[PDB]
């Protein structure tokens, strides 16, 4: 009272069904109006349509715009990792296996989700297993999902499988493939696909440059697997997991990556080699 | 009428006679963090005037070869004034920003820079050419400070992805013939309330020549390119001392 | 709001930031025959979109030493698209036409064409100089086709009439440094309701420049001069097989 | 109905017996009009 | 709307498509003399178009060194025309007046001078250098005619004031890269409700380049600067024989 100094979004959401339609329009000839022109340094796109620019009859279009709501885009399931177990060599002859949850391994799923910069949303896992063959035999596995912070097994028998408070699944090779959902447990409010910083305070010298772009809202864990037993199983085993997006949500899209993948952990590329987002021709007056 | 402007915050005020509009960042005018979202129990400091006002950073100049710049927020200000003081004295930060990118030249010169705002602007490297070397950025490079970075291959932003599609982000264009400047309001973009200024670069401005600057010899040749930048609704909590890096 | 326009009608649109306004030749647009004025009896056809539309035809290079030149309609389409096809296959035919003359060039050039319409441009010829000879213009002369001619005696219109009145008839200018175009929207003019494409040319196109083309030597010497033309109406009748002429 | 795209002269005449009239005038000192500028 | 304007009085009419703006001296427009501030007895003449109406003098030339110039009103018209008769042939005098200061160069040159009305310009020697001398300027420039004088201490004002401060009266600038004329509308000004239009002059009119003109070779280097003027509201009284001086 005694001193008088000390005392939103221009755009919302429609619901359309079917693409635009196309109203009959005749010739206009005049000065002043010109929507053929337009501003592009204004950041905004052209607001001309068919009709403003030619003669048009009418169009009564049912198009549906369904398919292309990022739900139906997204809920496909996808390859998002490769397990194996082989019962030779410097691999795995343990019987066991502990794999680090990250998505980013394989790029058909990866570039999807780099079109935007945060999702939210929940899962459906499928779990498909067989021999490196592609057959199968009457062996049992169990999968189990060890939290960060949890104690991660040690053995094909280390007492963490006794799995009394971790989710486990408990399945047969010969089994149709396991499959469960699973809520969104980042404790941001999505996931983000890129983190332009760095994850700890500190100086960040170039021994410690693989901290730059690693989200710990991000790490989920570890997937743990084994055959169950107190024996070593006579079988290599093949485990491909796939995921699907449920319930999602998507903010900021970015440009799509162009150039092939080389780490699960950033966006590196072959300098020596940059491809050109579009093939060539020999010149611009010709195809 | 839309070609002319003038910004006013704080104890600062920018005139341009040669506009082309303003850009509001995905339609979202920024605003200090509401008590349903917020998480942090401490009341925050919003100090106004001494932090969301116009801060001009070093000029760059536009030569017919250039290959562009970029600046991460809010790195830019970490160090400047009485912004980067409550930056550094609070473990969070929350605030959106004006960009008032400014360039003119004569009606004989031509050129365009695309000028744009990338949420989360993660870095990549050229991989040691060959892709066998996983290398990564070095801090400076990631976090360049008030002065800036060049890009080494704008085509594909250092990052794997093509110029071509970053209209699909916040910008305008500075078309010689056509305006001086460039403006975008951009709003407090990230998956938390609030933040650190100093870990955490919620994006990043760039500035590329994607039409080459030319002009008859004889006209004048030095074309900088001055950004000034303002912290909006800037807020902090999480008080303590300060802190650098 | 004057000086900028766009011109729409068929699949064709016609833009200008530089126009002088755009004139109505005899304050009147042109419309299908009415059945008080008919006499023919067969019901026509009016193709509507597939020749109403713009057309544009060869350009021409202005030099500093330019005559003028001149087109006769509806002789310049007879041959053209859709349009030209109806003028054939039939006997009757009849339209207005929207004229769009373009010519630009630089702040730095001069120079001004006067674009006209003379209804019946009717060409006598120099006589054999001495005036005793009666000879008269070829086909080629008096119907161009879409290259159209060059006048040979600018002033008398190369039919023994002042230039200087010309402006009696509807017209624009186009002076290089206040307009790039001209317009003229013109309505069907004839003592007949319809008539034929071939055999008669109902008025003539005339670009002639007034005040000579100037520049300083460095400035860009091709000047072209461009004309895109649109029947409005178009109508025809007595339909049978195509004709040349 | 089912096919939606199937659905003059600005100036006339007076009577003028006598030249026009000239009325009065003062002295006009002012900005934006301006009578005097044509386009031809 | 406000760079337009035309100037219309008496049989003359002055246009200008670069005017900023008009001024009217102190807020005054001018007006016939009052019957309570009067006191000569006899009915005056109020000529009115005769010598209401817009006289232009001698142009002068804009050098680079150029001083800047000055006229005495209403000296400048004392022999010119109707008006200058009236004042002649009658002892009392009073009007205002209309100035109109013209200057236009192109958009490659640059300058600015300063227009003013000083009110009772009364000029002084420089004293014959070191002061002793009591020395009076000669009539030719106490009144200079319609041809103007010259400044030979502008920073003066040949009068012992600061030029710097000569804004503070009725002015405008014609300022090259923004408008090419000047307009002051001038009320009478006087102690006495008339006055002799021969023994003294009521203000004095100053174009002073304070903003020097400057321009690359090549350009045209004629920049002159006309005078026009426009008693207003001229009353005359105490009618006897023609008197020069
Ligand atoms: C018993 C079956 C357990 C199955 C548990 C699977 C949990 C996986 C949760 C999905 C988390 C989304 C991926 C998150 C982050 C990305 O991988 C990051 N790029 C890693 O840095
Ligand atoms: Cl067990
Ligand atoms: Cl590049
Ligand atoms: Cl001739
Ligand atoms: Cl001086
Ligand atoms: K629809
Ligand atoms: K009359
Ligand atoms: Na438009
Ligand atoms: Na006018």
């Amino acid at each position: 009272d005694p001193i008088a100094d000390m005392i939103r979004s221009l755009t919302a959401l429609q619901v359309l069904p079917t693409a635009a339609n196309t109203e009959a329009s005749s010739h206009r000839l005049g000065t002043g109006v010109v929507p053929a022109l337009q501003a592009a340094e204004t950041g905004a796109s052209s607001n001309a349509s068919d009709k403003n620019l030619i003669e048009t009859r009418c169009v009564l279009n049912h198009h549906s715009t369904q398919e292309t709501a990022i739900g139906n885009f997204f809920s496909r399931a996808g390859l998002v990792s490769i397990i194996t177990m082989p019962t030779t060599g410097t691999q795995n002859t343990d019987g066991y296996v502990n794999w680090d949850i990250d998505l980013m391994g394989y790029a058909q799923l990866r570039r999807k989700c780099e079109l935007f910069t945060y999702m939210r949303f929940d899962a459906e896992f499928t779990f498909v297993v067989a021999k490196p063959n592609g057959e199968l035999v009457p062996q049992l596995l169990q999968y189990m999902y060890v939290p960060p912070g949890a104690p991660k097994p040690t053995s094909r028998d280390s007492f963490a499988w006794q799995t009394a408070t971790n989710p486990s699944v408990f399945v047969k090779m010969t089994d149709p493939p396991a499959q469960v959902s699973v809520p969104f447990m980042s404790p941001a409010s999505a996931y983000q696909w890129f983190y332009d910083g760095y994850p700890t305070f500190g100086e960040h010298l170039q021994a410690n440059d693989l901290d730059y772009g690693q989200c710990p809202n991000n790490m989920m864990g570890t997937f743990s697997i084994r055959t169950v037993g107190i024996e070593k199983s006579p079988h290599s085993i093949t485990l491909r997991v796939y995921m699907r997006i449920k319930h999602v949500r998507a903010w900021i899209p970015r440009p799509l990556r162009n150039q092939p993948y080389l780490f699960k952990t950033n966006p590196n590329y072959k300098g020596n080699d940059i491809k050109c987002t579009s093939t060539s021709r020999d010149k611009i007056t010709t195809l | 009428s839309d070609r002319v402007a003038q910004l006013t915050i704080g104890n600062s005020t920018i005139t341009t006679q040669e506009a082309a509009n303003i850009v509001i960042a995905y339609g979202e005018w920024p605003e200090y963090c509401p008590d349903t979202d917020a998480t942090a129990v401490d009341k925050p400091t919003r100090p106004d005037v001494s932090v969301n006002r116009f801060f001009t950073l070093d000029t760059k100049s536009w030569a017919k070869d250039s290959k562009g710049w970029y600046w991460k927020f809010p790195d830019v200000l970490t160090e400047v004034g009485v912004f980067g003081q409550n930056a550094q004295f609070h473990y969070l930060y929350r605030s959106g920003f004006c960009v008032h990118v400014q360039c003119n030249a004569s009606k004989f010169h031509q050129g365009a820079l695309l000028v744009a705002v990338l949420p989360e602007y993660v870095l990549g490297t050229i991989a040691g050419g060959t892709g066998n070397e996983n290398s990564h950025p070095p801090y400076a490079t990631t976090q360049p400070g008030q002065v800036g970075a060049v890009l080494t291959h704008p085509y594909v932003l250092d990052a794997g992805i093509p110029l071509s599609q970053l209209t699909v982000c916040p910008h305008q264009w500075i078309n010689l013939r056509t305006n001086n400047c460039a403006t975008i309001i951009v709003p407090y973009m990230n998956t938390v309330p609030f933040d650190s200024a100093l870990n955490h670069c919620n994006f990043g401005l760039l500035v590329i020549p994607v039409v080459p600057l030319d002009f008859n010899t004889g006209a004048t040749s030095e074309i900088p390119i001055t950004v000034t930048i303002a912290p909006m609704c800037a807020e902090f909590a999480g008080l303590r001392q300060a802190v650098k890096q």
